[PDB]
């Protein structure tokens, strides 16, 4: 049934060459080429980078069938921030996943004139400052590294998954996710005023003697202990017919 | 190390064995930088050698001839 | 005092009207949507002259794109930004090819002091009672005061009553006989 | 005992960091406010829970304004009261107590110059 | 070329317009920093019409070498590093502010003022002449306001 | 004209004569730019009466003055007449009497909010995606990230946020970032006498307002965070102007000896021979050293370098704050911390209070860690080299601290304690993404259900130098020739840009099978919907863009008459 689902939910795109990677992707969702509102640009502030960006995201576009006069608003992110080689993609895939959940796309406030070469890329808008959008349904993440090392990456907003699940279902998750952050709140606000936020595990969740076991049962599982209440691996469920 | 055991012994008094003891205290307690003022390691030897005194429980011109023999 | 202060490396220049374009648009646009600017107030108007002083080929796609994409039903908000969307259009499908213009909708003020009940002096600028348009203002410096004595028309506006409306007659050019002059 | 455990909410056994301020307010009414002589048995667990509530406003205001509970006399009526704080500020029913209040509720509990409160806020060292 | 034209101000009100009206400005600034930079950059994205173009430069209205040097950039082709243009209106607004001097109170902040108000604008004048009339421009005056 | 004395004008105005405000004047100068006026100017001199007839007002000057003093007077006797009238009523009156009559303001504290995603009804829910989306879906195999949290010039992922999307920090931005840059400390206890329970500032250690943290704090928070000068107090020193490094030369005459151990000078003349003497000193046991002419000597010198600028974690960061042990942070490489401090941030985003939490859902051996480094271990890396060659005291293991994939390794050993896979990459400036393809497919193959993906690297004093060399981050120089503040040296898409600025930090996110996501009951912050590395073609300059990434774009237009049944869910659903 799962590779059913597989099959004509997930994966229907695969084998097929009328359908890219980038239209399959937002294409499960329900979502059109247009619907990716947000490009997260590397916007390296180097003038081979930005012109080449601009241009590579231009034409994916152009090539899917942007419609005319729907630009792509593109984040530039290094303005605030610098470029920290590595860490770049998760920095702009944080700001991605606020852009998301906020509806928020932040302006490039150091756009004091966009390069007049880049008017050229018609599918492309660069805001000098923010909007406070009605909705946000998908960023795009893309860097670019030394030694031709290119990527994307396309993030499609949370509400979506939702569609695919029963109500009962996602009316259960809520109340789960509620009893989370309560916790959460509690734990952070802790951490922070202590000085609790890392805590480094002095043990792992199986005794020296117990190792083994655990790796080798698919289905060990934690339990909290009676005596210290943290989460240990129990001799009873190792390996057990319940 | 030859300078640091003369000055231990003139103005602290300390013979061979004695001097071994004020310089492994002294490597314990080492400068996380070098001293500047030649007075600055002085006074860094001698309270380094009270540390050995009360861990060991111990209290506590010719020189004109040298300068121009140095210039012969 | 008298140092130098200009330098050439440190001027900074600034071109890309095409750009603020899109921009100024997309940002009325979402405005009028959360009610920021309802269809009173000026600046709907004001930013609609603006952007047509901006009609490009490309402008137009941008607006039209948007404009024809918006979903009237969803809101009452949603219309307004449809209908004054449109009508932006087609001012902006007139002035394409035509050079852009300084014009003040600003509602004209004057000063206005009072002294609380409790010795506070308070200072506000408000609305001139018997002056609404930049023209009105035109016309009751003609006139003068009594105070100048020896020598040495209405045009009812959809001011600040239906911006959408006044947006519409941005693009038309007034024909006046009666000039000022002669008042 | 004569003196409960103050974090059990409707016999619901937690701690003072797993109670919301809501929860902790009703605590507060629930053991000191005498229901049947209609009054707050001493003063000073009036002057208690108030201190309380203008925390909860401090908390949960964004900007400056002024508090809901201009005078403690409002508490004589203890269940109005609560409904006038908490509906100016409904995110604080669904909140646990931010952990730094946790530490200021305990530190009135502590307060001399109050008659000693009718519970348990806390199991550490100075339990007995 | 409008000088004086800081936030707040007639200049700036001027400046709209003539952005607005699709001009081609210079502004001078006397206090060239980021916060007023980035006041520039706002100014020109909401009336910068089509047609437009505006110029920041840092300018002190009191430095003869500045009030030289500044025209010179004006006319100076694109190739020497120069802007190429050639006025057609000057607005020498660029002032300081003195106050509570009288007579006998007199001296360096008002010899200084005096020579940002008018000695250093009639030099002004006088430079952009020089240039016209270096190149023959005997059809395109500059209107001083 | 009136503008940012105005008082008067009301009354001046009351004579028939017109002031005006700025854009009124400014229309009216505007006018005499008018075609017609203009040519008027070049008939002759234009004059233009643009005072509205405050010259017919005779005695302007003391008339002027007079208003002004009937105002102030007015101003003054009425609040001075109040003011005793006031005083008549407490002492007729009683204090006590208007004491319980004045209100109570009340002044906001910092609540840092935590800010997990909204989930709307149910109802409103099912109107977003299509109804045939319900259950057409393997969610085995749809990615999700559950938390993030990042490590960076302008502090956490929740005060960048605010200062990249808002400009200025709200009240649990400053209280955060004074937290986190050192500022104020926590403190819960008796404060000279009286308890305390609040915040204080760590340096006096006397107690502070959340309502006060802005005025006291930000002014200086502001200007020690985000791309700034280079502070050599973070980087053991390293200053850009002045750059260490030794020179060779030849020693021309006979140095004069000098005394060293015997252990010491058998070093040197195992290195000089010929060219060096040691020599016992027979009372001390010590050697005497002497270097011939012809031996080889390194003199020190020093060199001015043109990157005065970074993206800087904010001043006063400390691993120690966010609650690490001083053994791991003497043990470790500056790098780690940055990981190890977002590792847990991020758990927290996601609501994992423990990560052996995941256990209680999972597998040992399905929890894994593709977080990746282009450099890291930058520090580490210069002890091995360079703290080594000048025989300065550096730990036996600076080796293990220099690899990259031994922060994912401190993860593992400090919180994790999983089995699951370790895949670690190296990106250059693309490691991060090509992290999330690597953690998304990971977890595709049933390897993992949930693994830690991300980024880290460290600015370090030979990075930042070699990049001058490459000609690759901006001038600072050059940019403050411009007119440039460090703050506007990183302006990308920018007619003026002109290099990239250079930056530290980290930062991971948690990403997990949508399944599991829902059945934990965790945050749902958006959907990995694709990832993709593709290199480019045919070259030879290394550190250049290309266009591989287009790839991703590709299908094939050979055929597109009539609409593909494929791309419509109904249909598919049917099938299904
Ligand atoms: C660490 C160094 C590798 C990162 C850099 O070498 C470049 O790849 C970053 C870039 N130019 O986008």
């Amino acid at each position: 049934l799962r590779a059913a689902q597989q099959q004509w939910g997930n994966d229907f795109y695969k084998r097929d060459p009328r359908i890219a990677p980038l239209r399959g992707a937002l294409a499960t969702y329900g979502l059109t080429i247009d619907d990716l509102g947000v490009a997260s640009f590397h916007g390296t502030s180097t003038k081979a980078n930005d012109k080449n960006e601009s241009a590579t995201i231009n034409e994916m576009m152009k090539h899917l069938g942007r419609s005319e006069g729907n630009p792509v608003i593109g984040v530039f992110q290094k303005f605030l921030t610098g470029h920290p080689k590595g860490a770049a993609g998760a920095w702009m895939m944080n700001g991605a996943l606020q852009i998301l959940n906020s509806g928020i796309i932040p302006g490039n406030r150091n756009a004091d004139n966009v390069d007049k070469i880049l008017e050229q890329f018609e599918y492309v808008l660069y805001p000098s400052k923010t909007l406070k959008t009605d909705g946000v349904r998908a960023v795009s993440i893309t860097s670019f590294g030394f030694g031709q090392k290119g990527g994307q990456a396309i993030v499609v907003h949370p509400d979506y998954l939702y569609g695919a699940i029963t109500e009962d279902r996602y009316n259960e998750y809520v109340a789960k996710v509620s009893a989370r952050e309560k916790s959460a709140y509690k734990f952070f606000h802790n951490g922070m005023i202590y000085n609790k936020l890392f805590v480094s595990k002095e043990h792992a969740p199986y005794t020296d003697e117990l190792e083994e076991d655990v790796y080798l049962d698919p289905l060990a599982r934690v339990s909290k202990d009676k005596k210290s209440g943290s989460l240990t691996f129990n001799s009873k469920n190792i390996q057990s017919k319940d | 190390i030859t300078v640091a055991r003369k000055y231990l012994q003139t103005r602290w008094g300390l013979p061979s064995g004695r001097q071994d003891g004020v310089l492994l205290v002294a490597l314990s307690n080492e400068p996380a930088a070098r001293l500047g003022s030649e007075a600055d390691a002085k006074a860094f030897l001698d309270s380094m050698a009270q540390k050995y005194a009360s861990i060991v429980g111990v209290d506590l011109l010719e020189e004109i001839t040298k300068d121009h023999k140095v210039l012969a | 005092g008298v140092a130098t202060s200009f330098s050439r490396k440190k001027a900074r220049t600034f071109d890309s009207s095409w750009n603020w374009a899109k921009q100024s648009l997309l940002s009325l646009y979402f405005e009028i949507i959360h009610g920021v600017l309802k269809n009173v107030d000026r600046e709907v108007v004001s930013e609609a002259i603006n952007i047509m002083n901006r009609s490009n080929d490309a402008l137009i796609k941008f607006m039209e794109y948007h404009i024809s994409n918006t979903d009237e039903t969803k809101g009452e908000n949603y219309q307004l930004v449809k209908t004054l969307g449109e009508q932006l259009i087609e001012n902006c499908k007139q002035v394409l090819d035509v050079d852009p213009v300084y014009k003040d909708v600003a509602k004209p003020t004057g000063p206005k002091t009072a002294i609380d009940k409790n010795g506070n002096i308070t200072y506000s600028e408000e609305p001139r009672e018997k002056v609404r348009k930049l023209s009105q203002y035109v016309q009751e410096m003609a006139l003068g005061g009594p105070i100048t004595k020896e020598s040495q028309m209405d045009v009812e506006d959809a001011l600040d009553k239906d911006s959408t409306k006044e947006v519409a007659s941005l693009p038309n050019k007034s024909t006046i006989s009666k000039t000022v002059s002669s008042t | 005992f004569q003196k409960p455990w103050f974090a059990t909410v409707n016999g619901q056994a937690r701690d003072l960091a797993t109670m919301t301020y809501e929860e902790v307010a009703k605590r507060l009414v629930e053991l000191m406010f005498i229901r049947s002589t209609n009054s707050w048995f001493d003063v000073t667990w009036r002057t208690f829970t108030g201190d309380f509530l203008r925390r909860v406003e401090e908390r949960f205001t964004k900007s400056k304004t002024l508090s809901l509970i201009q005078s403690y006399s409002l508490l004589d009526k203890p269940d109005e009261a609560i409904e006038k704080v908490f509906n100016a500020y409904p995110a604080a029913r669904e909140q646990f107590l931010n952990a730094q209040d946790i530490d200021h509720f305990l530190s009135m509990c502590q307060n001399p110059m109050q008659k000693p409160v009718p519970f348990v806020p806390v199991l550490d060292r100075r339990f007995e | 070329l409008i000088t004086g034209a800081g936030k707040g101000s007639i200049g700036a009100e001027v400046l709209q317009g003539l952005l607005q009206g699709g001009a081609k400005v210079v502004v001078t600034t006397s206090r060239f920093s980021k916060q007023v930079t980035d006041y520039y950059q706002s100014i020109y994205a909401k009336y910068g019409a089509k047609g437009s173009t505006l110029i920041v430069v840092p300018f002190n209205q009191g430095s003869k070498q500045d009030v030289e040097a500044l025209i010179e950039f004006i006319y100076d082709t694109e190739k020497n590093g120069g802007l190429g243009w050639d006025l057609d209106a000057i607005i020498p607004f660029a002032a300081i502010p003195e106050q509570g001097i009288e007579l006998e109170h007199i001296d360096s902040k008002s010899e200084f003022a005096h020579r940002i108000m008018l000695t250093n604008i009639l030099r002004m004048m006088g430079c952009v002449k020089k240039q016209k009339s270096a190149r023959g421009i005997e059809t395109r005056p500059a209107q001083v306001i | 004209t009136r503008g940012t004395n105005n008082i008067i004008a009301e009354g001046i105005e009351k004579m028939g004569v017109r002031t005006f405000s700025q854009k009124e004047m400014a229309f009216n100068l505007l006018g005499l730019l008018t075609p017609e006026v203009v040519e008027l100017c070049q008939k002759s001199p234009v004059m233009a009466d643009l005072n509205g007839g405050l010259q017919f007002v005779p005695e302007l000057k003391e008339f002027t003055a007079k208003l002004r003093k009937e105002l102030v007077e007015t101003s003054e006797v009425r609040k001075a007449v109040s003011i005793e009238t006031a005083l008549e009523h407490k002492v007729v009156n009683g204090n006590s009497a208007d004491a319980a009559y004045a209100q109570v303001e009340i002044q906001p504290r910092a609540n840092i909010q935590l800010d997990f995603p909204e989930l709307k009804p149910y109802k409103q829910v099912k109107q977003i995606a299509p109804a045939e989306l319900e259950g057409l879906l393997d969610l085995e195999r749809v990615i999700v990230v559950t938390g993030f949290a990042e490590v960076g010039p302008w502090g956490s992922a929740r005060t960048r946020w605010e200062m990249e999307a808002f400009g200025e920090f709200s009240l649990e931005g400053c209280v955060e970032m004074a937290w986190i840059m050192g500022f104020i400390s926590y403190h819960n206890g008796n404060l000279k006498g009286r308890p305390y329970t609040g915040w204080v500032d760590s340096k006096t250690k006397e107690p502070v307002d959340d309502k006060d943290v802005k005025a006291k704090y930000e002014t200086s928070i502001l200007e020690h965070s985000g791309i700034r000068l280079i502070e050599p107090e973070l980087f053991n020193g390293y200053n850009p102007e002045k750059k260490e490094m030794i020179q060779e030369v030849i020693v021309e005459e006979d140095l004069e000896p000098f005394e060293a151990s015997k252990e010491t000078a058998e070093q040197f003349k195992h290195q000089h021979g010929d060219k060096v003497d040691i020599f016992e000193i027979p009372e001390t046991g010590e050697y005497s050293v002497k270097l011939l002419k012809g031996a080889t000597l390194y003199i020190p010198k020093a060199l001015r370098f043109d990157r005065l600028v970074a993206g800087q974690i904010p001043t006063g960061w400390n691993a120690k704050t966010y609650g690490i042990s001083d053994d791991i942070i003497s043990q470790v490489d500056p790098i780690t911390l940055f990981v190890l401090v977002s590792v847990v941030e991020a758990f927290i985003a996601s609501g994992i209070t423990d990560p052996y939490e995941m256990y209680k859902y999972v597998h040992v051996s399905e929890v894994g860690n593709c977080s990746g480094s282009g450099m890291g271990g930058v520090s580490a890396l210069r002890g091995m080299f360079k703290d080594r060659f000048k025989d300065e005291p550096v730990q036996n293991d600076i080796l293990q601290e220099s690899f990259i994939n031994t922060m994912s390794a401190w993860v593992n050993m400090l919180l994790i304690s999983s089995s699951g896979p370790i895949k670690t990459p190296v990106g250059a400036c693309a490691t991060s993404v090509e992290s999330v393809d690597i953690g998304v497919e990971t977890i595709l193959s049933g390897k993992a259900r949930i693994c830690i993906v991300g980024g880290y690297d460290d600015f370090q004093e030979e990075g930042s130098f070699e990049f001058g060399n490459m000609k690759a981050t901006s001038n600072t120089l050059e940019e403050f020739e411009h007119g440039r503040t460090p703050a506007e040296m990183s302006r990308p898409a920018t007619t003026t840009r002109n290099g990239f600025m250079e930056a530290q930090g980290a930062g991971i996110q948690i990403i997990m099978q949508a399944d599991l996501a829902l059945k934990m009951g965790v945050p749902i912050y958006g959907i990995v919907a694709m990832a993709a590395t593709a290199t480019d073609k045919i070259g030879r300059s290394v550190p250049a863009p290309g266009k591989g990434i287009l790839t991703t774009a590709r299908e094939h237009h050979s055929s597109v008459k009539y609409a593909s049944p494929n791309l419509n869910m109904k249909y598919r659903k049917r099938q299904l």
